[PDB]
């Protein structure tokens, strides 16, 4: 259902089970049991339910916001393109959040998968979540609690004025 | 109701307070500036009126 993409699962590889003693693994036997005192009834009540949904077929859509001028062409006190920037500005925060969360919930899911390996087998995920990490610092962080646009732009023209030196040395 | 409503609604209130603002603003100035300089209509205080001065020929001929 969700993107393989945005939620990489490295392809699943079960080995093949070898009993090499004469003894019944119960295992087995609970879940065939299970199986089928379990899987079985949820199953068909599973399916009835979504005949039910079937026959009530009905879609929500996605709701798309076009893109606004910044806060950056924007007048000193033309408070009508002010809002629509903030606006504009807290939507792509809301989303940066987000972007975040989807490369935490990687790396977490990393760690669990790869288990004692998980040191050496979530290098990528790793440093994915670091470059997110860095940028969305950079870009968001000691604002404030009174956050806005204008407070952004302010750190990003300070930060800009800061590499210009940098550059000049 | 839908979000645009409140949309719309934000933008339009935020117009009307800030030219009310801006009108504020421009009331100060201009009252100070009236009541440093006495050329507008605010802040006419009343002078003696030329209607009451007499013309008519005095006793004395130097006034």
């Amino acid at each position: 259902s969700w993107d393989k993409d945005v939620y990489p699962e490295p392809p699943r590889r079960t080995p093949a089970p070898a009993p090499q003693t004469s003894l019944p693994n119960p295992v087995t036997y609970l879940t065939k049991i299970f199986d089928l005192l379990v899987d079985r009834p949820v199953t068909l009540a599973r399916e009835f339910i979504e005949q039910q949904h079937a026959k009530n077929r009905y879609y929500y859509y996605h709701r798309e916001f076009r893109r606004v001028p910044d806060i950056t062409e924007c007048e000193e006190k033309d408070i009508l393109c002010m809002f629509e920037a903030e606006m504009q500005w807290r939507r792509d925060y809301k989303v940066d959040q987000e972007i975040v969360n989807i490369i935490q919930e990687r790396l977490k899911a990393c760690q669990q998968r790869e288990g004692e390996s998980y040191r050496q087998n979530c290098a990528k995920e790793l440093e994915q979540f670091t470059q997110v990490s860095k940028a969305f610092q950079d870009r968001y962080s000691d604002l404030g609690a009174h956050y806005s646009a204008r407070k952004c732009l302010a750190k990003q023209k300070q930060r800009m004025l800061a590499e210009r030196k940098a550059a000049k040395e | 109701d839908g979000p645009e409503k409140n949309y719309e609604k934000t933008m339009a209130i935020l117009q009307i307070e800030a030219e009310k603002a801006e009108l504020r603003l421009k009331e100060l100035e201009v009252r100070r500036l009236m009541r440093a300089r006495g050329d507008g209509p605010w802040y006419q205080y009343p002078t003696i009126d030329k209607a009451l001065i007499d013309h008519s020929p005095k006793t004395t001929p130097d006034n």
